[PDB]
């Protein structure tokens, strides 16, 4: 009620808005006899404005039916609609496109004829490229329910936006061939999609071209298991070798739904060996797009024929793509070519896929070993423990001093997850220091996580290991020239502590905290005070009493307030 | 130029150039690549050198129409940008979501297109307007520094039209 037919004339201001589309309250009370022989015709010719404006609108009439008065009177949203449907703004068009369907299955089949298509007729033919390509969206929702000879006229109208002027509307109507091939009859896939499709798979623009390879992932399905090699499979043949890398790009990405799409035997002929150049592409972000997708080409391998494909064909060329001269084409494999397991058994994922699972793992790049360390999933399962020592030690060396502070991060992260899978055995001598080293870190949130690393690597250790490796090396900190480490064996401490019981915190712990309450330097003092109240619930009755008490105190007495606040405060929070 | 000639034209005066197909639209590659195929004609199979002719006389017309400004001109400006003429200003700026306190030809013809596009519920297309978003849109081009590159090769050669 209150605000309303005012509002919809402002400034064009996003201030009206908020309640300008809220059009399903307006309408609603306007009652249904206004609403479509007043407030439609409004829409229609009054506003025209921003692209937030009317793609609000849009929308909005797209859930118009049940309030223009039902199914009968659709035909009053037509307008306002197909005025939108031809805005240069993209998203505008593609909503008034979206809500066209929508409601145009609202439509009777009669009202159909009458109305709605008729509307698709007028963008079809129109002068705009932009009326063009909103007709291209629209043919697959009103063809199954129309007559037989406005379908006739319907693939006409279709035929000729395959052919158009502005490659704009040929990019369109590729883009919408499998959709629409879905609702004709064979007897015209055949004969009339087929010719279609054929010229857009062959076509001076590749951004045409481009999407032909979808369409003919859809045109495959729908052609019997027969017909394939003589209408998909040439177009298909060729867009794989095709000049422009854009369309070799898709057919390699599109290629796991190009097999079922296709068929398993087909696969066997045509697509293995055209798999294989893929692979062996010049162009590298083609042959990145191949590797993602050699571990599903293999699971849909026909189940009998997958060890020999595998192994004769697939095999060598994996060979390669792990020698590879790009970053990305490597680091693409390294997260698939282990779950080539599964389906090689045992045997042969030790005679021939660790030789590669090993190369991988040698190799200086970053990124590549982060992923064969990220996949012990299905090879966690199948094959041995001490094999992966043999190059786990330079990887989780290197991985470890890489020169990004954020990779470092990594494998610290990584390390907690490494306990679960490699235990107390892996764990050793030539990686503790490792895990310390990292306190030492300039970079300050591997610090932070390096010291995370203690608490839960002790929760997972229990509090026998730590008395025997690590605290014998946490407080070999306390004597670093340097202040900042000496403070690094204080945090440290503080984290221990919690998962340590009374035991190890009062006795190799406690004596060097103390100790470092005589530090020259005051930082280190106050963090002194400051580390003795975390270990406060922690204590005795009688050591809290002998030796923990008389420190502060002494500290309270400082030339340098920090350290006497900090104490004072300890003093407070423990008696 | 979608509407300089048709699809069939199209196609046929492309291959009377020996111009590779895909490059309807490049009027500065047509035109020299018409001026090299006269150089093979008077005393020289001649059926298509006359064919050629009719043709690309058609076109030229029609893309005189194209060049034509809104209104009749009613309602910067030599020939071929030449110098030390500045196409763009800054690489992803002037094109991405723009910064735009600039005069680049970039920005300029921008700035021209979102300005008729006030008076012409027309939408715009190649050589009406020429600015990147047109070109990047004909060709079937992605925004990328080559891309850029290919635009300002035409614009360099095409003479201060919409300015
Ligand atoms: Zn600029
Ligand atoms: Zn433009």
């Amino acid at each position: 009620i209150a605000v309303l037919i005012d509002e919809l004339r402002n400034e064009d201001v996003q201030l009206r808005l908020n309640s300008i589309k809220k059009l399903s309250t307006i309408a609603l009370a306007l009652g249904v006899e206004r609403t479509r022989s007043e407030l439609l015709p409004f829409l229609t010719d009054t506003i025209y404005d921003e692209d937030e404006v009317l793609l609000a609108l849009a929308e909005q009439l797209g859930t118009f039916t049940t309030l223009v008065g039902g199914p009968e009177y659709v035909h009053c949203l037509l307008p306002p609609l197909e005025s939108l449907a031809t805005v240069e703004e993209t998203v505008v068009r593609d909503k008034a496109v979206e809500s066209l369907r929508a409601i145009s299955h609202e439509h009777s089949p009669s009202d159909l004829e009458a109305h709605f298509v008729p509307l698709v007729k007028r963008l079809a033919g129109g002068d705009w490229f932009t009326s063009r390509t909103s007709a291209c969206g629209l043919f697959s929702v009103c063809y199954p329910r129309v007559s037989s000879a406005v379908k006739a006229e319907l693939r006409q109208y279709f035929r000729n936006l395959c052919s158009d002027d502005t490659p704009m509307v040929r990019r369109a109507a590729a883009s919408k061939l499998g959709e629409f091939a879905k609702v004709l009859e064979l007897d015209n896939v055949k004969s009339e999609i087929i010719p279609m499709f054929s010229n857009l798979a062959s076509d001076e623009q590749d951004s045409v071209r481009l999407l032909a390879v979808e369409a003919c992932v859809n045109i495959a399905q729908l052609l019997p298991q027969e017909d394939l090699e003589a209408l998909v499979m040439p177009t298909l043949r060729q867009a794989a070798e095709d000049k422009s890398w854009r369309v070799r790009y898709m057919v390699a990405d599109k290629f796991t739904e190009l097999q079922k799409a296709v068929g398993p035997e087909i696969t066997k002929t045509d697509l293995v060996p055209a798999f294989q150049n893929l692979m062996k592409d010049c162009e590298a972000e083609v042959r990145a797009a191949a590797s993602h997708k050699v571990k599903e080409f293999c699971e849909n391998l026909s189940a009998d024929c997958r060890e020999n494909v595998i192994m004769t064909q697939i095999l060598p060329c994996i060979k390669e793509l792990v020698s590879d001269a790009n970053q990305h084409v490597k680091s693409a494999l390294a997260s698939v070519i282990m779950g080539l397991s599964p389906i090689l058994g045992k045997d042969n994922t030790i005679e021939h896929l660790l030789p590669l699972f090993l190369a991988q793992l040698k190799d200086e790049c970053p990124e590549v070993r982060l992923n064969i360390i990220s996949n012990l999933d299905c090879v966690n399962e199948v094959i041995g423990i001490r094999q992966l020592s043999q190059s786990l030690l330079p990887a989780i060396v290197e991985l470890a001093e890489d020169a990004k502070w954020r990779v470092r991060l990594a494998i610290i992260e990584y390390m907690p997850l490494l306990a679960g899978q490699l235990g107390v055995e892996f764990f050793d001598e030539k990686l503790n220091s490792l895990c310390m080293a990292w306190l030492v870190d300039h970079v300050y949130a591997i610090r932070e996580a390096a010291t995370s690393n203690l608490k839960k690597l002790v929760e997972k250790f229990g509090k026998e290991w730590a008395h025997a490796t690590i605290i014998p090396k946490v407080l070999a900190m306390s004597g670093d020239p340097n202040y900042l480490h000496r403070m690094t064996t204080l945090f440290c401490i503080n984290v221990l502590s919690e998962v340590c019981g009374q035991d190890i915190t009062t006795k190799h712990m406690l004596p060097t905290v103390l100790r470092m309450a005589g530090d020259p330097v005051a930082n280190v003092r106050f963090n002194v005070a400051k580390s003795l109240q975390k270990i406060g619930p922690i204590l005795d009755n009688s050591t809290l009493q002998s030796e923990v008490k008389p420190i502060l105190e002494k500290l309270t007495q400082d030339q340098d307030v920090d350290v006497k606040y900090f104490a004072q405060e300890a003093l407070t929070v423990l008696s | 130029m979608d509407k300089v000639l048709n699809r069939e034209e199209s196609l046929q005066l492309m291959d009377l150039l020996g111009l590779e197909r895909s490059a309807w639209g490049n009027i500065p590659l047509m035109r020299k690549a018409y001026l090299k195929k006269c150089k093979e004609f008077h005393p020289d199979d001649e059926e298509k050198m006359k064919k050629m002719n009719t043709l690309y006389k058609k076109m030229e017309d029609g893309v005189k129409y194209a060049h034509q400004p809104d209104f009749g001109g009613f309602w910067a400006s030599s020939l071929n940008p030449g110098v030390d003429a500045i196409y763009c200003k800054q690489w992803p700026e002037c094109v991405k979501k723009m910064s735009t306190n600039c005069i680049c030809l970039l920005c300029l013809l921008r700035m021209k297109h979102e300005n008729r596009k006030l008076y012409r519920k027309d939408p715009l297309v190649w050589v009406d307007c020429y600015c990147f978003d047109c070109f990047r849109m004909w060709f079937g081009l992605d925004l990328c520094e080559g891309t850029l590159l290919l635009w300002c090769d035409i614009i360099g050669q095409t003479t201060y039209r919409d300015l």
